[PDB]
């Protein structure tokens, strides 16, 4: 597992849910079995999760409304059957629609919460349409102070563990005192709840030495 | 789970009449129903969409309305061929539920019940039963009364009796009797017969056969 | 023009587990749900669940979670459903069906029967009926054909491969004594017959049984 | 990218100026250009407007990159206004640099 894979769930980094490290070791074997995903300044990213030093997740939910939850793929295998980031929520449509989605998460506890989320963008707009309905999905997450608006873009790229389409994978922090929104009229891949930011020692080495008492 | 209900199982209408059935949706589903209509054995056909829209190739005999949870479809100038069960559906959310379904039942003028006696064949005679079949066919109305007679002697142990779905082209309802017995006591009387007592006649209609 | 074929009749023993096939042909595969309906004879139509086959992204009624499973051959361009822990309440007739775009259903299967008993498969007899002996009654001619004893449904029986269809009356099967039987009427011009040849074909896959009787004088 | 080495792709998206211009050219009222490897992508969508007038246009080209590592693949999408490669320039590594001067250059 790459600490990233570790942060969103993929199946076979289960194991890392709420771990925590001072130093975080990646190996060069490790490998992502899980929905083809993208993250933009993946360094960025990496690096703050890999100096927060932990991965603990805590659930929240979200009122979601007239969709259906927890979308799944045979792209990311979750045992027998189809699945999906364990610490992300795919909505879609609910019949023949897919209500414009508009939520809160207010920030009432005493330290920072990190909120990753993420994008779908599909190969064909036959699949936009039979997931979303409407053809052009759009998402917005902000706080008071800051904002990002992504437009999901329906296109082919190459063909990885069985998918041409995409998750492009975003991230907002949220003080206290502060709140979460997020608007979305399809295409979002929901949070299911905030990992706890800390600060420290921690960080993440890239080396295949073997570890030794 | 949104129920949408099909009060009526069963209607009565005639050829070239107009017949409606209701469907009502237990909470709002908009205008997203559709109709569709199962002939027997064959798979359902769809007949609406977005509750008034008529799907291509569907005649114009065919119409959908919708006011609030109450959904219609309504048939004007029923043919025979629009004999068949009729169901709604709500696609509006997830699950899709349907409706009970409705199923079109035609009245027509009185028919009399063509009335066929049929003996034991030679291959379930050398298998060792034997079985009297009785056709009466095509008539109307649906009640009908079918009596089975031994050498003059009221029978009713061993009948078995099937009635079809009202006929696609006349209209009419048919029902086979079938008389199952042993060899040896088919063998131990000589007449056979079938009464068909019905309101096309005051008098039985009387078919039979003799060893 | 656009096909679903699903797949032949089943039967099944309880406790065991059935996969059902829906073929897709005549439109692109993957630009479609799957839809899949259960039919049983006095419940009318419930919705099982659909699968968007490119992902395979499945979503179930709540009502049948762990009975059905839904899985996509995109090679193949088809969708299985497989129903587990088999019971007498699962024995019905399953559809498959696509949505013209991505709601309302358009296009439908043909349909799979499922029955579930732990009963044995019993091969039908098949007798001809031909009129009393004696003579011309009328203008017309009624024959019959008899298919006793079977198990399961369905059997089917047609006249001379299909070329006799009006004037035939097939009647619904009665059950008795956990055995299904049925028959069968067609009536024809006094002109016809005997003169010319009436043969009944009974078709009966669950037994692997297939016959053809001509109805001879008596 | 069945080769040993890394190839450089430098592509572009036209932005028109007037809608007209977008039609006569890419029928489409809004085109789009997505350039994608397996582990990135980029997906621009040209925007029509005018632009200060230079040598003869109030129309611009936008050029973008991609690096398409051996074993990797490119694939290119679009509904139009995509200024498409000719092929790859072959990537090295090594000494070179570049510099600005006006010194002239001698023996
Ligand atoms: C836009 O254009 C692109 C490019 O043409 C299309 O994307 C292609 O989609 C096809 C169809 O699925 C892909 O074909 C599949 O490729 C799979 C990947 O395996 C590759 O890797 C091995 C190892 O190097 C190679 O040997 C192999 O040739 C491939 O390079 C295969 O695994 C798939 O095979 C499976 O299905 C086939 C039947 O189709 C079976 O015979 C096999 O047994 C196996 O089960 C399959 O061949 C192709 O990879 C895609 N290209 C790329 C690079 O993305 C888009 O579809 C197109 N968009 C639209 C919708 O128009
Ligand atoms: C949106 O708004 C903008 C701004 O008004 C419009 O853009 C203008 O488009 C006009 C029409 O072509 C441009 O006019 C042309 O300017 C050329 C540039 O030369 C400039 O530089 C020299 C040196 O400084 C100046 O002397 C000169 O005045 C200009 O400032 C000229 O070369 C062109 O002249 C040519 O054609 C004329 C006839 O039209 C001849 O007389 C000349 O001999 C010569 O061959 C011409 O004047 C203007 O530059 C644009 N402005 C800018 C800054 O972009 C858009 O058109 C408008 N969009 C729409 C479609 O509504
Ligand atoms: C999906 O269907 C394909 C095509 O029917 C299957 O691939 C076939 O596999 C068998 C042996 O396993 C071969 O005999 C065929 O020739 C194959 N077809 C080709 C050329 O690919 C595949 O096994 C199926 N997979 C699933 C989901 O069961
Ligand atoms: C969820 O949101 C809906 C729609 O805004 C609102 O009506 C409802 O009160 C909310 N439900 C709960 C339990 O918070």
């Amino acid at each position: 597992c790459t600490l990233i894979d570790a942060l969103l769930g993929d199946p076979h980094c289960d194991g890392f849910q709420n771990e925590k490290w001072d130093l975080f070791v990646e190996r060069s074997k490790a490998f992502s079995n899980c929905y083809p995903y993208d993250v933009p300044d993946y360094a960025s990213l990496r690096s703050l999760v890999a100096s927060s030093g932990t991965l603990e997740f805590i659930n929240e939910g979200f009122n979601w409304t007239g969709v259906t939850q927890n979308g799944g793929s045979s792209a990311c295998k979750r045992g027998p059957d189809s699945g999906f980031f364990s610490r992300l929520n795919w909505l879609y449509k609910s019949g023949s629609t897919y209500p414009v989605q508009n939520v809160t998460m207010p920030n009432n506890d005493n330290s920072d919460k990190l909120y990753i989320w993420g994008v779908h963008h599909p190969s064909t707009d036959k699949e936009q349409t039979n997931l979303y309905v409407q053809a052009s999905g759009k998402v917005t997450v902000s706080t008071k102070r800051s904002q990002q608006t992504i437009i999901p873009n329906v296109g082919s790229r190459p063909w990885v563990r069985g998918l041409s389409s995409r998750i492009s994978i975003y991230w907002t922090i949220v003080k206290p005192g502060d709140i979460l929104v997020i608007n979305s009229n399809g295409n979002l891949i929901a949070p299911r709840g905030y990992f706890k930011m800390r600060t420290g020692k921690s960080s993440i080495m890239r080396s295949d030495a073997p570890i030794g008492t | 789970d949104i129920v949408m209900t099909q009060s009526q199982k069963f209607m009565s209408t005639s050829v070239g009449d107009r017949v409606s059935v209701t469907c009502k949706a237990s909470q709002n589903v908009d205008t997203n129903v559709a109709w569709y209509q199962e002939k027997p054995g064959q798979s359902p056909k769809t007949l609406i969409y977005s509750a008034s829209n008529r799907y291509s190739g569907v005649p114009d005999r065919f119409t959908g309305s919708a006011s609030g949870t109450d959904f219609t479809l309504t048939i004007t100038n029923v043919q025979s061929e629009d004999l068949a069960e009729y169901f709604c559906q709500q696609y509006n959310s997830y699950p899709y539920t349907f409706g009970g379904g409705t199923k079109l039942e035609i009245k027509r003028a009185d028919a009399a019940p063509t009335v066929s006696i049929f003996p034991p064949s030679s291959e379930q005679l050398t298998s060792g039963g034997a079985s009297v079949v009785c056709f009466l066919n095509n008539f109307y109305p649906k009640d009908i009364n079918v009596k089975w007679k031994i050498d003059g002697s009221e029978r009713q142990n061993g009948v078995l009796n099937s009635w079809t779905d009202q006929d696609s082209k006349d209209s009419t309802y048919s029902m086979s009797s079938t008389l199952t017995l042993t060899k040896d006591e088919y063998e131990r009387h000589n007449s056979y017969t079938c009464e068909a007592t019905h309101k096309t006649s005051t008098s039985p209609i009387v078919k039979s056969f003799n060893r | 023009q656009v096909q679903l074929q699903q797949s032949g009749t089943e039967l099944k023993k309880p406790g065991a587990s059935v996969k059902i096939s829906c073929k897709a042909t005549g439109y692109t595969f993957s630009s479609y749900w799957i839809e899949w309906i259960k039919q049983r004879p006095g419940h009318g139509l419930e919705w099982i669940g659909e699968i968007l086959p490119e992902i395979g992204m499945t979503n179930y009624n709540e009502n049948f979670k762990g009975k059905a499973t839904f899985t996509a051959n995109t090679s193949s361009n088809t969708v299985y459903m497989q129903l587990s822990s088999l019971t007498s309440e699962d024995s019905a007739v399953y559809y498959c069906a696509r949505p013209y775009d991505y709601s309302w259903f358009a296009y439908w299967g043909q349909g799979t029967l499922v029955t579930v008993s732990a009963a044995k498969t019993t091969a039908p007899s098949v007798y001809p009926l031909a009129p009393v002996c004696g003579d011309t009654t009328g203008s017309s001619v009624t024959l019959g054909c008899l298919v006793k004893g079977y198990f399961p449904e369905p059997v089917t029986l047609t006249w001379n491969s299909g070329s006799l269809s009006s004037g035939v009356h097939t009647f619904p099967a009665v059950l008795q004594s956990d055995l299904y039987t049925l028959s069968s009427s067609v009536t024809v011009t006094s002109s016809t017959w005997p003169s010319q040849s009436i043969t009944c074909n009974v078709a009966h896959p669950a037994s692997s049984t297939k016959v053809d009787k001509k109805i001879e004088p008596r």
